[PDB]
């Protein structure tokens, strides 16, 4: 039985409850910089494509 | 001829192992499920509208393993309809395996199991952050282009029930009317700027007003109060997004309008985040199954 087609939406109390500090305050700056870091895939979006381009070129 | 049936068993054979153990499929068989699944994608519609109850994964990035443990958890199909928000590859060890295992899954329930595009699902991301090099390690460049081809007519978002707003990064400035994401045409590439753009690549930001700029480089940031007004237009409950790993594998911003999931723990050995998955059921209730981190 498919759930492709073509009620209000609540939330488990019970299950937000199952799963700040200035201590606590640095953890998250520190981790908020390392995603920063880790997300560059801007940097080389022209490289990529030059890649594509003379890969093309090879033929 | 394709055996889905083999293709599956073969892949769920590691299912004990420990982490990256390898799969080795025949090269025709990956193209088999890159085509038979591209065909799939492009007979659905590029905006999903899909019922409750389903489960719905943010990023996994090649890792195998954790998408086994989702599957063990939530339940392997049909157990349970699931939906996926993007980002099976490039960064992880076997991006190769994920989609594969995902790709088959579509093919075996085409009506109870969907894969919406990433921002990874891309060439220009796609060259450089690991999945070329995999392709070109295990198997060739060919088989690169292949996928390349197949991800071009991955669907975009997916309305749940009239009430949940799911895309892989989140809105764009462009969004005025769910009709635009319709006329989007297929196969294509994303483009540098634009809605199909913004909708794989913009962030939610507590602290900006309107739209601002992304850190990314590419694409935008957005407030709560876009958010907010979003919902209120659209006559929607919730956003659902990924493309952020989170502490918790899960986290709310606007008053719990939008979550963002994140379904890989300990991400890429550089993160030690939990990672998680959402359980809808059939009253829209939404609940949070996490994959802790490595202990
Ligand atoms: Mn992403």
């Amino acid at each position: 039985k498919g759930i492709l087609k073509n009620k209000s939406q609540k939330w488990d109390e019970m299950n937000i409850l199952a799963t700040l500090s200035p201590e606590e305050r640095e953890k998250k700056r520190q981790f908020e910089m390392k995603r920063k870091l880790h997300y560059n895939e801007g940097l080389n979006i022209k490289l990529a494509r030059q890649l594509i381009s003379k890969d093309l070129h090879d033929d | 001829k394709l055996n889905i049936d083999s293709i599956i068993q073969r892949l769920l054979e590691v299912r004990g192992s420990k982490p990256g153990k390898n799969v080795q499929l025949q090269e025709n068989e990956i193209r088999g499920l890159c085509l038979k699944s591209r065909e799939i994608f492009l007979s659905q519609p590029i905006l999903l509208e899909l019922e409750a109850p389903l489960k719905i994964c943010g990023d996994i990035h090649g890792q195998y393993y954790d998408l086994l443990r989702l599957f063990e958890y939530g339940g392997f199909p049909p157990e349970s309809n699931y939906l996926f928000l993007g980002d099976y590859v490039d960064r992880g060890k076997q991006s190769l395996e994920t989609i594969c295992l995902l790709l088959a899954y579509k093919i075996k329930y085409p009506e109870n199991f969907f894969l919406l595009r990433g921002n990874h699902e891309c060439a220009s991301i796609n060259r450089i952050y690991g999945f070329y090099d995999e392709c070109k390690r295990r198997y060739n460049i060919k088989l690169w282009k292949t996928f390349t081809d197949c991800f071009n007519c991955l669907p975009i978002a997916a309305i749940v029930d009239e009430k949940i707003f799911c895309c892989h990064g989140g809105l764009s400035p462009d969004l005025q009317s769910m009709e635009q994401i319709r006329r989007i045409m297929r196969p294509t590439d994303v483009p540098d700027q634009g809605l199909l753009c913004d909708l794989l690549w913009s962030d939610p930001d507590k602290d900006v007003l309107g739209w601002g700029e992304n850190d990314r480089g590419v694409s935008f940031t957005f407030g709560a109060e876009v958010v907010a007004k979003f919902l209120h237009k659209h006559d929607l409950d919730l956003i659902c997004r990924a493309h952020q790993v989170v502490e918790d594998g899960y986290e709310f911003f606007a008053k719990r309008q939008l979550v963002t999931l994140f379904s890989a723990p300990n991400y890429c050995g550089e993160f030690d985040n939990a990672g998680a998955m959402m359980s809808v059921d059939e009253t829209l209730m939404c609940s949070f199954q996490i994959l802790k981190p490595a202990e």
